[PDB]
């Protein structure tokens, strides 16, 4: 199938800061993934983003009614539904859980990637350290960054390369919004 | 509660 | 910021497609079922905590499909770019052989919002137990998207999410196979 296609998209975003003291209200039209035409809770009208969005903007502007709708949107829509999701989305709270697992860099020579998996979690935010005999180790860490699963939880790999000697060690440590002392998973050489 | 919709408005024709 | 909530909505001609949803600090709440004209939350427990009247979705998509006839007028019938998606295949945990798990395969940074999608495994079409996301937004307009395989995972089977889009020349497969 190589027909054209043609496709009209149109988002409103709600920007929340400091829980709901401060909001932001972003109405966007968009065709073909050029967004022309906007409305800015901090302007307060409609504003042309491509000349394709101007007689839009001027029609819309011309349209008492449909302003005022726009500009008690921050109350009557995004506080109104920041409200109505907040126990299951704002105060949603999921532990990590934590695993470590030696790995290889070179499948020929021996271990010397210490992978800590810490995945399932909720919300995104996370931070993750190694330790070596109770000292940090910065250098020679590399990970997958922040994964999302899509299903509201998220993953990460932070792993260390390394070269295990006997009676070592090691420590990874992660620090997320749902705990308030950092979790540590230990493991020896 | 019940989630409030956005409603989009028509262009200009 | 703190949080932001999106709704998101599209309406996708010659397909005559429309989707409407909400997004969370970039997960779904919810979408409406356009067929069934019914809320559909992204976790059954959300609808025990909140509602959503479908209708309004519904007459959002209608300004969408008339908004989509004037701007495609507009602009003398210009047809969208295609760009394809970025693919990755990967499992929701660490993979211990015989402990169930989840294939995961993220489809992402693509445009039109419309792509066929096959889980194989050892080269097979498996649909049991699949399942996927609507499409989700991005800060740059293009669309991200989930699909699901639960399985158990063994020595013998390899997979792949196959990943078929305009922008795309062949089918894209992207492996996945037991870690050695
Ligand atoms: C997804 O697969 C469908 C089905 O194979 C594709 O739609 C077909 O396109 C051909 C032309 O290439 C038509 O002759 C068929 O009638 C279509 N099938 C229908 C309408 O059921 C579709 O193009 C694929 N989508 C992508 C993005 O590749
Ligand atoms: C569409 O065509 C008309 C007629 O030439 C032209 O004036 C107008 O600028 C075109 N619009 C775009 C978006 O190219």
């Amino acid at each position: 199938d190589t027909r054209p296609r043609f496709l009209e998209y149109s988002t409103s975003e709600c920007h929340f800061f400091n829980g709901t003291e401060r909001v932001r209200f972003l109405e966007r039209y968009f065709h073909n993934q050029e967004e022309n035409v906007r409305f800015d809770s901090d302007v307060g009208e409609y504003r042309a983003v491509t000349e394709l969005g101007r007689p839009d903007a001027e029609y819309w502007n011309s349209q008492k009614d449909l302003l005022e709708q726009r500009r008690a949107a921050v109350d009557t829509y995004c506080r109104h539904n920041y409200g109505v999701g907040e126990s299951f989305t704002v105060q949603r709270r999921v532990h990590p859980k934590v695993t470590v697992y030696p790995s290889k860099t070179q499948p020929l020579q021996h271990h010397n990637l210490l992978v800590c998996s810490v995945s399932g979690f909720y919300p995104g935010s996370i931070e993750v350290r190694w330790f070596r005999n109770g000292q940090e180790e910065k250098t020679g860490v590399v990970s997958t960054g922040l994964i999302h699963n899509g299903d509201w939880t998220f993953q990460t790999l932070v792993m260390l390369e390394t070269v295990p000697r006997s009676g070592e060690v090691y420590t990874c440590q992660v620090e997320h919004p749902s705990v308030t002392s950092p979790l540590t998973v230990e493991w020896r050489a | 509660g019940v989630y409030a919709t956005r409603s989009s408005a028509v262009r200009l024709r | 910021e703190e949080h932001v909530i999106i709704q998101a909505e599209f309406y996708l001609n010659p397909d005559q497609s429309g989707e409407f949803m909400f997004d969370f600090d970039g997960d779904e709440i919810f979408h409406v079922d356009m067929a069934k004209k019914e809320t559909v939350w992204r976790l059954e427990e959300f609808g025990r905590f909140a509602s959503f009247e479908a209708q309004g979705a519904l007459a959002n998509i209608a300004v969408d499909k008339a908004n989509l006839e004037i701007m495609t007028k507009r602009s003398n019938y210009t047809p969208i770019t295609n760009v394809p998606p970025e693919v990755t295949v990967l499992t929701n945990s660490p993979v211990e052989l015989r402990e169930p798990n989840v294939l995961i395969c993220f489809i992402d940074k693509f445009t039109p919002p419309v792509v066929n999608v096959t889980w194989l495994r050892n080269g097979k079409p498996v649909t049991t137990g699949v399942s996927e996301t609507v499409f989700l937004p991005r800060e740059d307009h293009l669309f991200r998207k989930f699909h699901y395989l639960p399985f158990l995972p063994s020595t013998e089977d390899v997979y792949d999410c196959r990943v078929e889009h305009w922008g795309l020349d062949e089918p894209l497969l992207k492996h996945w196979e037991f870690d050695t």
